[PDB]
């Protein structure tokens, strides 16, 4: 019911991945700011494609596959978890 | 819990188990059965026995290099059955004759040596002791042999209590007692039985199906101070059971009446034989007790095995009976026994 | 790809050969029983042939179920003649084996095994 | 108590401080009744209504993957960035380190041979600390 | 130099025995464990150390062909005597 | 003639191998590590193939260790890391990879243990 | 001189030499790869469609006489992609020569018989089945001749362990013997004997 941690994967090169990193240098410092205890535990992978996976109260998972979406795109996305 | 005693492997010959047994009856015709489980799988059996040294030969069998040990033994004399069930974890009991010797009665086989040995494993420190009594082991019965196991089952639970008390039915198989017993009447011309063997159920258990109760009877957790009933399925009636034995034993079946006063004396006279006699006043009363239900008790299926019918594996035993012209006939062709539940 | 036929243009062509071993074996097992004096009753033989075909229903390879074919006539034809005993001919039902069980706790309770 | 096997006795990943994940692999079953770590979790599961998912260690690693890719990725080093952001939210606090010199608890090599439970427990380590400290 | 551990069992020359509880002391119910009682650890004491004149001494079994093979010591250690690695041979100086 | 298979090879049941070997056992393919104590590598430059160790046991009678599985002891060589994947795949196998580990060539001279300025000077002989 | 090292009549090399080449140009559909060994030992290799026709000529052929077939082998190999590599060897009785033809298999591409040349083969012919998985077209027969009546196998497949899948005991639950998967007792000593150093030079294989 209650969100408890996020995760997102992202490549480092991969053209996919565009938008899940340029969404870090503009709105990660802002959010955890907003929320300091709820671990955005991203991590930065080779190849795959980009997810953002939450995780909820009981054992309960539901992911995304945030796959060549904006930059803004990202911000709904995830805004949309939080809330 | 040591480490030697610590399981292992995957479940066979060359592996541990833990089950360093000391069984009592291994010459006999359950004790072979009983061993073979526990040797199969990785056990340290040790087989006390009196007999000759050929006839426990066969025993050397079923069991990977040391793990069976044979060790000499007297039943009256006391010292020899500590000295075998010193460093056993569970000791199976299977001693029990079905007739009186010159040195040996009912109360010396069925009473005074369960008493011994399971005195000399309580203070040996044994974990379980599994014992062997018969079905229909009530106190107010006819026969001499199941009164007095009623005595040895009772004695046997107040010197070691959380005993595990079988009671299997009559227990049929290869060299048996049952089905070679019947099979084996053709050699007089005629099958006597007690009213033609109506008001009889007998209730008859495959002996692997009873070596893996025993066997499982020294894994599961639970079972240690509780009492079984080996049954075993359809209850067929005496005269439908023997009926069917020549089914499959292409012979003949001549059944005809008997009081019991006359089939007892004649079975009397064949007792008197200093050999293995053929029948005896005891064995007469035993055929002909009905089986009691196995309500009140768990069985087989509340310990993980499956019960075995008889149509199944009868033609096993009872190949050797037929003769040439009947040799390779097969089970289709016996249109088996109807079960009754009176 | 581009690999040379064994007596199969295709599947299909290969699935009626082991159709033929079928009728072969099936048509065979009564005659076993009473020849080697097997405990078995024939209605239960008939089922352990059906179930080692069953073992090999997956397969696709047209040039694998040839093999698998040629190995059954050969398999057949040393029980057609006795020259495979009691001793083998019961090695199939597995009447001996424990049956390994399938639950994780169970495995996980007795040996290391996955 | 419920025991487990050492690093000599499963397949496991570690990842170092590189962050390069790399799999310990089974040379010796573990002694009595231990079994793998990550199986009597998944045993104590299943005794009650828990039921983690996952059945063998293969369904494991793809447990991992969702998690964590990087850890699956066995010999691979991530290169990692983003450091400005992790240096910006660091300099929001503000916490002021102690006025008290800092020692590490490493100064000689006598306290070098006891850091584990693994070393602690030999006889070999504790026959250095007896010679090095004599 | 056989010495009977408390359980009554008689302990090798390899410090080995089973304890009380140990089912596998089965095997020598009705049997015995048999043990060698020449042991090597104190026959190969009770041997006199032998001096020599050089510093470098050879030993071999003392057969030749029927010893072990030829080699070395150094003798010029005083506090501890120099052993021979194959037979537990000792050798002085002076 | 030909034929046409697009299914990945597959011969997993005409070696006739039990199922309980088959889908739990797993195969490491990797170029076997030097003997450090040697500073030979001829041992190398064959890939090899092992099997997942199991369970061994000590033996209750002498102490030997004993086995249940029969595929420990067993190792096959390769000459090139494709050829031992085929065979893995072909008999059915789990199979996982270790990258070849060659050694980075180094600069040795045996004039920088005398140098006017550097750090490299050797004390010793 | 050298009493250790062999003596090397190197006449019977060029012999074999010749013949090697002129069974290489009488035969081209086939012939791959002839070569000579040290030890002077002719190795003809031969497409495996070619059997019939390499091994009919080089037994009626009037300079080549090879009517005995000394063995009929197989070599596994699982580095090559075609495992099986079967050998023949040859003999002639007439010229004093001895003369092997190879050619490679797979567990998926049979190889034609050739019992119809030498019935030799016939057993032989066999034996490379029950043994290899090799399986052979117009083989009259065709049964395993060595292992069991039920293995399930091909015991020298280099995939096969030593110790085999099954053990055979006797059982008095069933009286009779049984099977059950091997549970050794002192586990194979597998001796890691190689040597890290290059014993022979001349068979150096660059990276
Ligand atoms: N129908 C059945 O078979 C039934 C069997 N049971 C129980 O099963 C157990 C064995 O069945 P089964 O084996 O068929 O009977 P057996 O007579 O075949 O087994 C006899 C065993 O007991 C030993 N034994 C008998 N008397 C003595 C004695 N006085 N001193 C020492 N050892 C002795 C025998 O040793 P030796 O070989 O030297 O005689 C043999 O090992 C018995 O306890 C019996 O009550 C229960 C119900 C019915
Ligand atoms: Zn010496």
């Amino acid at each position: 019911l209650g969100l408890r941690e996020i995760r997102v994967h992202l490549c480092q090169r991969s053209p996919g991945s565009q938008g899940v990193r340029d969404f870090i240098v503009q709105r990660y410092v802002e959010l955890k700011k907003a929320h300091p205890n709820l671990p955005i535990l991203i991590r930065e992978c080779s190849e795959v494609q980009p997810k953002l996976w939450a995780r909820y109260a009981f054992g309960q998972e539901k992911t995304v596959s945030l796959n060549n979406l904006s930059a803004d795109e990202v911000t709904r996305a995830m805004q949309n978890v939080l809330s | 819990l040591h480490h030697a005693v610590i399981p292992h492997g995957k479940g066979g010959r060359s592996s541990v188990s833990g089950v360093v047994a000391t069984v009592f009856g291994a010459t006999g015709f359950l004790g072979r059965y009983v061993v073979n489980h526990l040797g199969r799988m990785g056990s340290q059996v040790i087989i006390p026995y009196r007999c000759d040294v050929y006839d426990i030969m066969h025993l050397r069998l079923m069991g990977d290099l040391g793990q069976l040990t044979f060790l000499e033994w007297d039943a009256r004399d006391k010292d020899s059955i500590r000295k075998a069930v010193q460093h056993s974890n569970v000791v199976i009991n299977l001693i029990g004759r079905e007739w009186e010797t010159r040195n040996f009665d009912f109360e010396d086989v069925f009473v005074n040596i369960p008493r011994a040995i399971a005195q000399a494993s309580k203070e040996a420190g044994v974990e379980r002791f599994i014992h062997v009594s018969h079905l229909n082991a009530s106190m107010k019965s006819s026969s001499k042999s199941l009164r007095s196991k009623a005595v040895g089952e009772k004695e046997v639970r107040s010197v070691f209590p959380e005993a595990i008390i079988i009671r299997p039915s009559d227990i049929f198989g290869r060299e048996d007692r049952f089905l070679n017993h019947f099979a084996n009447y053709r050699w007089f011309l005629a099958v006597p039985l007690v009213s033609l063997g109506f008001k009889t159920v007998k209730q008859p258990v495959y002996v692997a199906d009873v070596s893996k109760g025993i066997v499982n009877a020294t894994k599961d957790p639970d079972a240690v101070g509780k009492t079984f009933a080996f049954t075993g399925p359809n209850r067929y009636l005496l005269f439908h059971l023997v009926k069917y034995i020549f089914g499959m034993t292409h012979r003949t079946f001549i059944p005809y009446p008997l009081p019991l006063f006359v089939y007892s004396w004649i079975g009397k006279l064949f007792g008197l034989s200093p050999f293995e006699p053929w029948t005896t006043k005891d064995k007469v009363e035993r055929i002909h007790i009905s089986d009691v239900m196995p309500t009140d008790l768990p069985g087989l299926e509340d310990l993980g095995v499956q019960p075995t019918p008889l149509e199944l594996k009868s033609i096993e035993v009872l190949r050797r009976h037929r003769t040439y012209r009947w040799l390779s006939s097969e089970i289709e062709e016996t249109k088996p026994a109807k079960t009754v539940n009176y | 790809t581009s690999v040379k036929p064994i007596f199969s243009r295709d599947l299909n062509e290969a699935k009626r050969r082991v159709r033929e071993l079928y009728r072969a074996w099936y048509r065979e097992v009564p005659n076993t029983v009473h020849l080697m004096q097997l405990d078995i009753t024939v209605k239960q033989g008939r089922d352990k042939v059906r179930e080692m075909f069953m073992k090999n229903a997956h397969v696709t390879d047209p040039r694998v179920v040839d093999l698998l074919v040629i190995k059954g006539k050969m398999e057949l034809q040393e029980t057609i003649k006795v020259w495979k005993q009691r001793t083998h001919v019961m090695r199939f039902f597995h009447e001996t084996e424990t049956p390994r069980p399938k639950d994780f706790l169970s495995k996980f309770y007795m040996g290391h095994d996955p | 108590i419920l025991p487990g096997a050492a690093y000599t006795e499963k397949s496991a990943t570690y990842v170092n401080t590189e962050g390069r994940a790399q799999q310990t692999k089974v040379a010796v079953t573990p002694p009595g009744l231990a079994r793998e770590d990550w199986k009597i979790i998944r045993a104590l599961s299943e005794i009650a209504g828990i039921t983690l998912p996952y059945d063998t260690l293969d369904q494991v690693r793809n447990r991992l993957e969702e998690v964590s890719p990087n850890l699956v990725r066995y010999d691979d080093i991530e290169e990692t960035n983003y450091f400005q952001q992790a240096s910006e939210l660091a300099k929001l606090v503000n916490q002021e380190v102690l006025a008290d010199p800092l020692v590490p608890p490493q100064l000689t090599i006598k306290d070098f041979y006891m850091t584990d439970s693994i070393s602690r427990a030999s006889q070999t380590m504790a026959k250095c600390v007896k010679a090095v400290t004599e | 130099g056989v010495q009977v551990s408390p359980s009554g069992e008689k302990i090798t020359h390899t410090g080995q025995v089973y304890d009380e509880k140990d089912y596998r002391r089965v095997r020598f119910v009705d049997r015995q464990k048999e043990v060698n009682e020449n042991f090597a650890i104190d026959l190969i004491a009770q041997q006199p150390v032998n001096e020599v004149e050089h510093r470098i001494i050879a030993c071999d079994g003392g057969g030749g062909a029927l010893g072990h093979p030829k080699v070395y010591i150094n003798l010029d250690k005083e506090t501890k005597t120099g052993t021979c690695g194959y037979c537990g041979l000792q050798f002085k100086q002076h | 003639q030909l034929i046409t298979v697009d299914e990945k090879l597959d011969i997993t049941t005409l070696t006739g191998v039990p199922e309980e070997h088959i889908k739990t056992r797993k195969v490491r393919i990797f170029v076997p590590a030097r003997n450090n104590m040697q500073s030979g590598v001829n041992n190398t430059k064959k890939w090899k193939m092992e099997f997942d160790t199991r369970e061994r046991w000590e033996n209750p009678l002498m102490g030997w260790a004993s086995t249940a599985d029969p595929l420990s002891n067993m190792v096959l060589t390769f000459s090139a890391k494709e050829d031992a994947i085929a065979f893995a795949e072909k008999n059915g196998w789990s199979y996982d990879v270790e990258e070849k580990k060659v050694p980075k060539p180094k600069s040795k001279s045996y004039g920088a243990n005398f140098s006017w300025n550097k750090r490299t000077r050797v004390s010793t002989k | 001189k050298r009493p250790t090292v062999r003596p090397r009549s190197d006449v019977t090399h060029k012999q074999l030499s010749a013949f090697g080449e002129y069974v290489a140009e009488i035969l081209p559909k086939y012939v791959q790869q002839v070569q000579v060994s040290c030890l002077d030992e002719l190795e003809i290799c031969i497409h495996p469609d070619g059997v019939i026709p390499t091994l009919t000529f080089l037994r009626d052929h009037t300079n080549a006489q090879f009517k005995s077939l000394a063995d009929l082998t197989a070599v596994d190999v699982p580095t090559r992609q075609n495992r099986f590599e079967i050998v023949y060897n040859l003999l002639s009785l007439r010229f004093n020569s001895r003369i092997r033809v190879k050619t490679y298999a797979d567990e998926l591409t049979p190889i034609d018989s050739i019992v119809s040349v030498h019935i030799a083969a016939n057993w032989y012919e066999r034996e490379v089945w029950d043994m290899f998985g090799v399986f052979f077209f117009n083989h009259p027969d065709l049964r395993r001749i060595l292992t069991d009546y039920g293995f399930e196998g091909h015991p020298f497949r280099k995939d096969f362990p030593l110790t085999g899948y099954v053990e055979l005991r006797y059982d008095d639950e069933v009286k009779r013997v049984v099977a059950e998967p091997v549970e050794l007792a002192q586990e194979f000593r597998k001796f890691d004997l190689n040597s890290p150093w290059e014993a022979f030079p001349a068979y150096r294989q660059p990276p």
